[PDB]
């Protein structure tokens, strides 16, 4: 997050960070208290054995324990049609063995329903634990930023990406720069305000640097694979 | 004399703001600044008092908080020419030629741009060698001006992908902060620093293409077989100075003989009948 500010302890209970080997790697979002949505590029072959993974939720500053007080991941399911070259369909799910009872600062976000008819230049918020300016370390505190949504047609310009955005992808941020996520902000909740409620309509997969001109933020479109997630519910029980 | 000025010129319209035409008869001023230029047949509404058009931002701005007169007149198309010249020094520094347009056509700008002293629409050719996609032309920029800012970045699998600034054009760019060319508005009696230069058609020495210049337009100025010209007169100083007018009652009255009238002949007063007489004993100074 570049150009943002420190996130005050308000009500943003849809950010769960997945830690492996007692170090922070990426975050995620929750929709129901039985699953965690995250990116699929961090679930590669060297990242197997989901038993050595923990989840942290409702924790602003990442210092409250050491190799304990977490939730173990039971099983991880990645998208079958995932390509590591073009980075398409970057959606992964993780299952926890804990009931995850609702309490203070614990409230998931509902899935976006089809036919939302969102505005092209829609305003959204991004958050995560990444670098500060460029190639920095993991931020100790939680920061947030405000971005705008740009259409896919303008994002496919030859001077920006030269037609490298799949229909299941989207672009957001500012073309002028200074507002972008750096390395480490994988996943991330991209929620928008509508009908006085938040809708998660984004998923960070990759990006060409941060705070750079002609290099906006790239996000995954989960609206096409939302029903696919429902298919995973058929595998629940 | 305003009478002779309005008679010898085909005056079409005249109006003075913050100054009435009644007090002009017999007044004095300190200095007079006169501007004039032809009127394009497309922006007749821009010459009004107060308008955020292209002429007031790139061509010329008219002051409103001062007493100034505006005149619109016409000139015959016989034995007349229009001098189309670009006063931009940095635009002509890189090899700018002429407009090469037809006669009786005036050129007006739609957007005025400005750059700093350290500016060169030309990239360092030693860096462009490691570029494969969107490779801009490069040449040797003269000393004192830094080369074009370009960076090679990889998105997913493209190693040689060089992106520069001022894309696609300085008129409509996605990041005006990264482009040194900045849109500016002309002030009271200030010329425009220059127009926009497309860096993709520049680059031997750095020689930009003549078609890479954008932000201008041409329009005829022929109306009823005559050309319309607008002029602005600014009278600095009021009731003072050494610039007066003879628009008072002393307007070269006609002589008369038969009745004695008042005398004001070269600082002399009196009365007396006049009588015409042939005399040849006078001189030049007498």
């Amino acid at each position: 997050i570049v150009g943002g500010e420190s996130a005050l302890p308000g009500a943003w209970p849809w950010q769960v960070s997945l830690h492996v080997q007692n170090v922070h790697v990426c975050g995620g979002s929750i929709i129901t208290p039985e699953w965690i949505v995250t990116a699929a590029h961090c679930v590669e072959k060297p990242l197997n054995n989901p038993w050595h993974w923990t989840a942290f939720a409702g924790i602003l500053r990442q210092s409250f324990m050491f190799y304990g007080a977490g939730y173990q991941v039971e099983k991880v399911i990645s998208h079958p049609n995932y390509d590591s070259k073009t980075k398409n369909n970057d959606i992964a799910l993780m299952k926890l063995q804990k009931p995850l009872t609702f309490n203070d600062l614990v409230k998931p976000v509902c899935l976006p329903n089809p036919g939302m008819m969102l505005q092209p230049e829609q305003l959204c918020w991004i958050s995560g634990w990444g670098a500060t300016e460029e190639k920095g370390k993991t931020s100790e505190v939680l920061n947030a930023a405000k971005v705008l949504l740009i259409e896919t047609q303008r994002c496919n310009s030859r001077y920006v990406y030269d037609n490298l955005i799949t229909p299941a992808m989207i672009c957001a941020g500012f073309l002028q720069g200074n507002v972008d996520s750096c390395q480490g902000d994988s996943g991330g909740p991209l929620v928008t305000s509508k009908n006085n409620i938040w809708w998660l309509i984004g998923d960070t997969s990759w990006g060409s640097g941060c705070a750079k001109a002609y290099r906006p933020g790239v996000y995954g479109n989960v609206m096409v694979f939302t029903d696919w997630i429902y298919r995973q519910m058929r595998a629940d029980g | 004399n305003l009478s002779t000025l309005l008679r010898l010129v085909h005056v079409d319209s005249f109006s003075c703001n913050n100054l009435d035409k009644s007090k002009i008869f017999g007044s004095c001023f300190n200095s007079i600044t006169v501007d004039k230029f032809a009127i394009p047949n497309r922006r007749r509404d821009d010459l009004q008092l107060g308008s955020s058009g292209f002429l007031q931002s790139s061509n010329y701005k008219i002051d409103i908080s001062s007493s100034s007169c505006q005149l619109y007149y016409s000139l015959p198309l016989v034995n007349v020419t229009i001098n189309n010249f670009n006063p931009s020094s940095w635009n002509r520094r890189y090899g700018f030629g002429s407009f090469n347009l037809s006669s009786y056509d005036v050129v007006y700008s739609d957007h005025c741009f400005s750059v700093n002293s350290d500016f060169c629409p030309c990239a360092d050719p030693s860096v462009v060698n490691s570029c494969a996609k969107s490779k801009p032309p490069s040449a040797i920029c003269p000393a004192g001006t830094k080369y074009r800012h370009c960076d090679l970045d990889t998105t997913l699998y493209v190693k040689n992908w060089c992106r520069c600034s001022c894309l696609p054009d300085p008129i409509s760019t996605y990041s005006p902060n990264t482009c040194p060319q900045k849109k500016v508005v002309v002030g009271i009696g200030e010329h425009c620093p220059g127009l926009g230069i497309n860096e993709e058609k520049c680059g031997s020495s750095c020689f930009c293409s003549p078609d890479a210049f954008l932000g201008w337009s041409f329009d005829s100025c022929i109306s009823n077989n005559r050309c319309n010209i607008f002029s602005n007169f600014i009278f600095n100083g009021i009731n003072s100075g050494t610039t007066c007018s003879n628009d008072l009652l002393y307007s070269n009255t006609e002589i008369s003989t038969g009745v004695c009238v008042n005398y004001d002949l070269y600082g002399i007063t009196g009365q007396g009948i006049f009588k015409e007489v042939s005399a040849a004993y006078y001189n030049n100074w007498q």
